[PDB]
RNA sequence: GAUGUCGGCUCAUCACAUCCUGGGGCUGAAGUAGGUCCCAAGGGUAUGGCUGUUCGCCAUUUAAAGUGGUACGCGAGCUGG
RNA sequence: GUGAAGAGGGAAACAACCCAGACCGCCAGCUAAGGUCCCAAAGUCAUGGUUAAGUGGGAAACGAUGUGGGAAGGCCCAGACAGCCAGGAUGUUGGCUUAGAAGCAGCCAUCAUUUAAAGAAAGCGUAAUAGCUCACUGGUCGAGUCGGCCUGCGCGGAAGAU
């Protein structure tokens, strides 16, 4: 159902990812078939009002990035100590 | 805002209306709002005696030749 | 609050309006005169059995005048009759204290056809059903 | 109300936490209440939490209780100066922490699961926040 | 009545309104719900 | 909100001039008739009201439904004039208006002493009758309310003065 | 947008019929009272004539997607509509039974084949003959309208002005 | 290198979280009466016995016989009972 | 670490806090933490967001019809949002129960009737019917609104010896 977009993590380690959640964006990764785990940033809350519906994890997804689409599903959500805000999510390809 | 004052008599806090200091003795609400922007005690107590309201529209001030502000 | 209601319910026997009590308090309340009612209700009453259940529906107006019709009795008296019953179970579907044919279900149908709204003969009956089955009956096709 | 069967030692330190749980998500249940931050729970609101549900909810679906005071706790009496020992013993403690989920359910239609953990939240020292566990 | 502390809804009519910084229950169906703080 | 939304769109012939946010409702056949709008700030228009934000209040929505309200009601105040037939039930207090007098009983040893503002006029049929004459919505209610300051219509045998909304919703007696 | 069909899919229907039919009859009253109602509600059902109670949205939105004749101008305010493709006297007799314990001004207009038929006229319509005097009563009506109805109302403007 | 008490006389003062009148709401309150009760420091708030007694018991008045603090008020005031 | 064994600045005076490690004298400048309307040295700052509490600048449980922004999304002139009026019906006054039993005293029924329409009833009340609003329908009504979630701001709770 849900069509969006990411962009892939320039820095990586604790320093990068505080600057993400300062900003209210949160990261990501995207595992499965042959080809390699998938590192991206995402906006927190682009997604948070639109996960509110189930078919964000239960029907397949439209994500781009740098003009490539490999569909995809949603997977197991990391949520802040005290915020449910999104700390980190998985995804699969489908 | 009731001006609070504790003389030495009866329990209880004693108190004075935010009505009486503007319908009586009119120079008491501008005197005891600047009062307590100054320091200490005694430049504060020169400070406070260069400061004149009167009753109102009343001023005796007219031979000086006053220069009007508007704040 | 203009104090005007549409269908007022009442249920009293033909024969016990005159007394205050089978008429219980309510019609008192809305400033119906027990007396007036009594002889109001008499007069529609007279080729009815005395004891048997007379249907009563009143609308009052803003003064707490009144005007009643007064109906030949239920299709809930009748089907208790037919089955040989002489009360419900107090549960419908779940409880059986008889059944019912369809055919005398057309007969009290065409009984109550003056009170019936309904635009079918096949109408009327498919209301009486649901009283049968609160009655504890089985409607048999 | 849960509790741990028999233990170890009789005497146990009193203990803290260091900033997180790690049953945060809900795992039990397919929705839950989460304890938002930290504290101490005197095995009393665990069995007023549980009645709580239970007389909202009632024989719909099962209750998964997450907390079980496995820690005891001394009082030094007011008799008696410190660095003499450790005092008699007060209460058992269930010890929450940052995320900590208290109660779960499932079987429960949802919106009967979510007055019914508002009531047990009334009978928490803190404040409380519900939490859904969606497909993932 | 009481005084109370947090406002839940007695009736339909109810209205519930703050007047300066304290809720009073306000209702015009029966004057028994006039709590005076929520 | 759907009365927050409201144009208001003033009929003809009635007057509405405005000074901002005092706006004044002048026509035929009534005197009075008047609002400050002070939470929200009202344009004219034509004679279509526009209801936005004024400067120092935060409330929005909440006020703008009301001064729509007010100017709508001073508008009817002018025009038709609002209603008028006032009563009392209860027997040995009254509410008989004689001039500018409206006499009635508490069992009080001095005079109750109600009067009729210089603003309003009125007439009785009857003792426990009142018809009240003006045409700003306001006043009308504003002596009604001294009226029933002692004599509010009561929760369980119901006397009091009856005009517009009434609080009674019967009660009991202690029971049997 | 609606979720649902059911307030679009009434409008096409209602001009479906209303367009069609051989005789129907235009009234107002926004709570006709139900013990008068629900008996002619029977009747009409007695009489193969149908009868909607129905909405000035649902009624604009009518006009609006299919194109009607002599019954849009009768359509402004609180208005029930009773209706009949076929035997055309059963909708204007079910008003004159209605009329019996209701006001016999309640109505606005009537259209009949297509022409308009003016609030005196269909009283004539409610009457009622058996056959032969019934077709020729439904043609009089017709021809009445056509050409006869507009001379009417240009005298019945005339005598109002007219001053002595 | 000193903040020192009970009980008893004298003299008090401050917080109102009011014993009570005074204006008013509810009542499963008709009115009476009881239950519920907000506002409010302004003001009044008893005496003999026994005992070294705080507290106890008893007799009694008045519409009435308060709540909290004070080096658990007060020997640079009184007395060792 | 700091005081102990250290000045000064900030905090209202505050041994241990934040900044800093005082040779001494400097009527020379910058900068730190902290400040910048006056006490008191400097922003009543420029640009945009929101709020009624002296909240700000005093804290919780808890609670509702307090108020705005935002994106995703349902409703959305095919009439909203949801209040007011009018209708509130047929079986039916369901069954049992009871003086009588009427949606609402209790328990079981959770359905059916002409219908564009009216729950065998959401909330009150009644010793209990009675009286009442209510959706839905159809008048008024002619445009924004709310639930989920992120986000600013409020609230009463918050009464003691000067």
């Amino acid at each position: 159902m849900f069509t969006i977009n990411a962009e892939v993590r320039k820095e990586q380690g604790k320093g990068a990812s505080r600057r993400l959640r300062a900003a209210n964006k949160f990261p990501a990764i995207i595992y499965g078939g042959k080809e390699a785990p998938l590192a991206i940033e995402l906006d927190h809350d682009k997604v948070m009002n639109m996960q509110a519906k189930a078919e964000f994890y239960s029907e397949v997804l439209t994500i781009v990035v740098d003009g490539k689409e490999i569909k995809v599903k949603a997977q197991d959500v990391q949520r802040h100590p005290y915020k449910p805000k999104l700390q980190h999510i998985d995804f699969v390809r489908a | 805002k009731v001006y609070y004052h504790h003389t030495g008599h009866i329990g209880g806090i004693k108190q004075a209306t935010f009505e009486e200091m503007i319908a009586r003795r009119p120079e008491r609400v501008i005197e005891i709002a600047v009062k307590g922007m100054l320091p200490k005690g005694p430049l504060g107590r020169a400070m406070f005696r260069k400061l004149k309201v009167y009753a109102g529209n009343e001023h005796n001030h007219a031979a000086q030749q006053p220069q009007v502000l508007d704040i | 609050a203009k104090k005007v209601q549409a269908y007022v319910k009442l249920q009293v026997a033909a024969g016990m309006a005159n007394p205050s009590p089978p008429v219980g308090p309510a019609l008192g309340q809305q400033g119906v005169n027990i007396m007036e009612f009594c002889k109001a209700f008499n007069a529609k009453t007279d080729s009815i059995e005395k004891g048997l259940p007379i249907p009563v529906v009143i609308t009052v107006y803003a003064d707490r005048s009144f005007t009643f019709v007064t109906k030949t009795p239920p299709a809930a008296v009748l089907l208790k009759k037919a089955a040989g019953i002489k009360s419900g179970s107090g549960k419908p579907n779940k409880d059986k204290v008889g059944k019912i044919s369809r055919a005398q279900l057309q007969e009290i149908a065409q009984t109550k056809a003056a009170d019936m709204t309904g635009a079918d003969i096949e109408a009327m009956t498919r209301s009486i059903e649901g009283t049968a089955r609160s009655m504890g009956l089985v409607v048999e096709d | 109300m849960l509790q741990p069967k028999r233990t170890k030692f009789r005497k146990m330190h009193k203990g803290r936490n260091r900033g997180l749980a790690q049953g945060t998500d809900v795992s039990f249940g397919s929705f839950g209440l989460k304890a938002v931050g930290r504290g101490r729970l005197t095995a009393r609101q665990i069995e007023a939490a549980r009645r709580a549900m239970t007389r909202a909810v009632k024989r719909q679906g099962k209750i998964w209780i997450r907390v079980f005071p496995d820690k005891p706790i001394t009082e030094k009496p007011l008799a008696v100066r410190m660095g003499k020992g450790k005092g008699n013993v007060e209460y058992w403690v269930a010890l929450i922490q940052p995320g900590k989920v208290l109660y779960e359910m499932d079987g429960v239609p949802e919106e009967l699961a979510r007055e019914a953990f508002k009531l047990a939240a009334a009978k928490l020292p803190i404040k409380t926040t519900f939490v859904t566990k969606t497909v993932m | 009545m009481k005084v109370r502390a947090s406002v839940k809804k007695l009736c339909r009519n109810c209205k519930i309104v703050k007047r300066d910084g304290v809720i009073r229950v306000i209702c015009s169906a029966e004057p028994k719900h006039k709590q005076r703080q929520g | 909100s759907r009365v927050a939304k409201a144009p208001v769109v003033v009929p003809a012939g009635v007057d509405v001039k405005i000074n901002g946010q005092v706006i004044t409702i002048k026509g035929k056949n009534g005197e009075l008739t008047r609002t400050l709008n002070d939470a929200v700030e009202v344009k004219h228009a034509d004679n279509t009201l526009t209801f936005g934000p004024r400067d120092g209040y935060a409330d929005g929505w909440a006020q703008a439904g009301t001064a729509r309200a007010l100017l709508n009601s001073m508008v009817i105040g002018v025009t038709e004039g609002f209603t008028k037939k006032l009563q009392l039930v209860g027997v040995g207090y009254r509410a008989a208006v004689k001039g500018n007098v409206i006499n009635l009983s508490l069992g009080f040893s001095h005079p109750v002493d109600h009067q009729l503002p210089a603003g309003i006029t009125a007439e009785c049929p009857t003792q426990t009758e009142i018809v009240l004459k003006g045409a700003d919505k306001q006043v009308i209610g504003q002596v009604a309310a001294d009226l029933r300051a002692y004599r509010r219509p009561e929760p369980y045998k119901g006397k009091g003065v009856r005009y517009a909304d009434e609080v009674v919703r019967t009660k009991e007696a202690k029971k049997k | 947008a609606l979720n649902l069909q059911d307030k679009q899919a009434i409008v096409a229907e209602v001009s479906e019929v209303a367009k069609g039919a051989l005789s129907a009859v235009v009234a107002d009253s926004r709570g006709v009272t139900v013990d008068k109602m629900t008996e002619l509600r029977k009747a009409g059902r007695e009489a193969g004539v149908y009868m909607r109670v129905v909405r000035n949205t649902l009624l604009r939105r009518a006009v609006e997607g299919t194109p009607f004749e002599c019954l849009k101008d009768a359509f402004v305010g609180p208005t029930l509509i009773a209706y009949s493709m076929e035997h055309p006297g059963a909708a204007a007799r079910l008003f004159k039974e209605f009329a019996k314990a209701n006001a016999k001004f309640e109505v606005k207009a009537a259209a009949f084949e297509g022409e308009l038929i003016p609030a005196s006229q269909i009283d004539r319509l409610a009457t009622l003959p058996t056959y032969e005097e019934a077709i020729a009563r439904l043609m009089a009506t017709m021809k009445e309208a056509s050409a006869g109805k507009l001379v009417r109302t240009l005298a019945a403007v005339r005598d109002a002005k007219e001053a002595a």
